């Protein structure tokens, strides 16, 4: 990584051009540097890690650094060990990466390409004067709909929906129809898979959101907006759904 | 820290245990239900026996009872059986959704919706529906008796027997299983002069072969049929006499059969509630071993991680001493 940082920062200095800067896995590479101090004689200080595991993922983000000449675009990934974020190489990390986009494995288990929490991951372009006021509203909407959604979960999990509140079957739904419009397909994710992605633009997105959680789309059903990329694809698909009979 | 995972995963026994007994509990309470209303068969029985008697010799154009007589459409009313306590399932909010669409259909008649209820639960739905017309609001009559039946019975006949409340109907979950129950309106007012009472569906149901739940196991999950039994079909005797009136006995049996749908009625709406409970609480005990599993994983993972903290701490002695 410090090669390829090197060589990037040949693009970023030398070059000065825009880094476009993919790299994975940093979570690897602090288990190689905890087996290499681990050869080197040194007591490893977390569960596997090794004490310079600190100051090394720092002066790794710190090259990393998105330079007046050639700023970083610098996309890594954190192969979260073991779920746990509390790992302190995952913990090590979060500090000092921008925008960690935290991938479930449970919304996997759902389904959903891709699997992020998004609930879990955090952006420090996260704000109404930053994204846009009716992007981070309409975004908060959306984030506490999964909060209560999540909060939702626990007496949903035992007792069911039957015991709760209709507007609790409302926002279950809606969060539920929230979350299955989340799930949208990648590109080249095909090869798994076999769809062909959209590239989902923000604004379409944003009425996507604004039809789901104001409830536009409850109409449309969650299965449909299954990895659906529009709210108009979504309403295709649900036109194809509602043409299934 | 473990010792609250070993404590939630102990909650999580205590309600999984709970939630066993709360099934078998309500299965209990639904047996003696089921107990109940076989427990007046002979009762409707004979009454549809003499039914079918003094319908065929009725025989006339001209006399009438007073329930038989259809009123004019201005206001129908709805009665409302239900569940009493929460989150039996959700027949309670099923019938409640499906007693809103009643509203509306009612709505849709201009029949100015007059709402009969029972059930404390669907005391307090009318309540918290309040943009109708209340009736009667009957309590949640557990194990419901005659009394009752015949209280709200009366006020049945009361109102329908005004022309007020013309052409009323009954909204009960019938116990067709103990996971299914829609809600059914079996047509309550006027009273059927055929005596094969209807549906506010308008399915006519039989006079004399009618469905009535009782319950076995099917496999090791216990089931519930609603077998269909027909009862004697012979009239009353060629040398049985009318000692009183052949008018006025048809307008006497008409309180009487309505008293007896009523009571079945009121006894399907308990009936599938009990069930709909006992339902939930054995899917939720499922749910509850599953998470307790779920729980007891992480627990011994987290005995491991502990384990491994005292390796950590072994560890470092081996530098030290």
């Amino acid at each position: 990584g410090l090669t390829a940082l090197t060589m990037a920062e040949y693009f970023r200095d030398v070059n000065e051009q825009d880094v476009l800067l993919f790299i994975d896995n940093i979570f690897r590479f602090v288990q190689a540097g905890s087996e290499v101090s681990a050869l080197l004689g040194r007591m490893p200080s977390a569960v596997g890690y090794q004490p310079t595991l600190s100051t090394e993922m720092g002066s790794l983000q710190e090259r990393i650094t998105s330079t007046k000449e050639g700023s970083i675009t610098s996309i890594q990934a954190v192969y979260v060990p073991a779920d746990d974020l509390t790992d302190p190489a995952p913990a090590t990390t979060f500090a000092h990466l921008d925008a960690t986009t935290v991938l479930s494995r449970g919304l996997a288990a759902k389904g959903i390409y891709p699997a992020v929490d998004p609930l879990d991951s955090t952006s420090t372009m996260l704000q109404p004067r930053i994204v846009g006021e009716e992007h981070y509203e309409i975004a908060q909407r959306v984030k506490e709909t999964l909060q209560r959604y999540k909060e939702l979960q626990d007496i949903i999990a035992i007792l069911g929906l039957d015991e709760l509140s209709e507007e609790d079957r409302l926002t279950v739904a809606r969060a539920r129809k929230i979350e299955r419009f989340l799930s949208q397909p990648f590109f080249v994710a095909e090869v798994f898979t076999g769809s062909p992605g959209k590239y989902v633009g923000l604004a379409e997105t944003i009425r996507g959101f604004q039809l789901i959680l104001s409830g536009e789309l409850d109409s449309l059903p969650e299965q449909a907006f299954y990895l659906v990329g529009n709210i108009d694809e979504a309403t295709a698909k649900a036109m194809n759904l509602e043409m299934e009979s | 820290n473990l010792r609250e995972l070993r404590d939630r995963i102990g909650s999580v026994k205590n309600t999984q245990k709970i939630t066993e007994a709360m099934k078998l509990v309500a299965a209990a309470k639904v047996r003696r239900a089921q107990e109940a209303v076989v427990n007046g068969r002979p009762f409707s029985e004979t009454l549809v026996e003499v039914l079918y008697n003094m319908n065929e010799q009725l025989q006339t154009e001209d006399v009438d009872v007073p329930l038989t007589k259809i009123r004019t459409v201005k206001k129908v009313a709805l009665m409302v059986v239900t569940g009493d306590r929460g989150l039996c399932g959700g027949f309670n909010n099923m019938l409640l959704k499906k007693a809103e669409s009643r509203i509306a259909e009612l709505k849709k008649l201009g029949v100015d919706y007059t709402i009969i209820s029972i059930g404390k639960k669907g005391n307090t739905y009318f309540i918290r529906r309040p943009e109708i017309p209340v009736d009667r609001y009957f309590d949640g009559t557990n194990l419901p008796t005659a009394k009752e039946a015949q209280a709200i019975a009366d006020d049945v006949f009361s109102l329908f027997v005004s022309e007020e409340v013309d052409k009323v109907e009954m909204l009960y979950t019938k116990f067709v299983s103990l996971v299914k129950s829609d809600p059914v309106i079996h047509t309550l007012l006027p009273l059927s002069p055929k005596g094969e009472i209807c549906d506010i569906n308008g399915k006519c149901v039989d006079a004399a072969e009618d469905e009535l739940f009782r319950l076995t196991t099917k496999e090791g999950k216990l089931t519930v049929e609603r077998d269909m039994i027909k009862t004697e079909t012979p009239a009353f005797s060629p040398i049985l006499e009318f000692e009183q009136d052949p008018a006025q006995i048809l307008d006497a049996l008409l309180p009487l059969y309505l008293n007896s749908q009523i009571l079945r009625a009121l006894q399907e709406s308990l009936a599938s509630e009990l069930a709909a409970r006992m339902t939930a609480m054995s899917n939720a005990t499922d749910n509850a071993n599953e998470l307790k599993k779920t729980l007891s994983i992480n627990y011994n993972r987290a005995r491991q991680a502990k384990i491994t903290g005292e390796i950590l701490e072994i560890v470092a002695g081996a530098n030290a001493c």
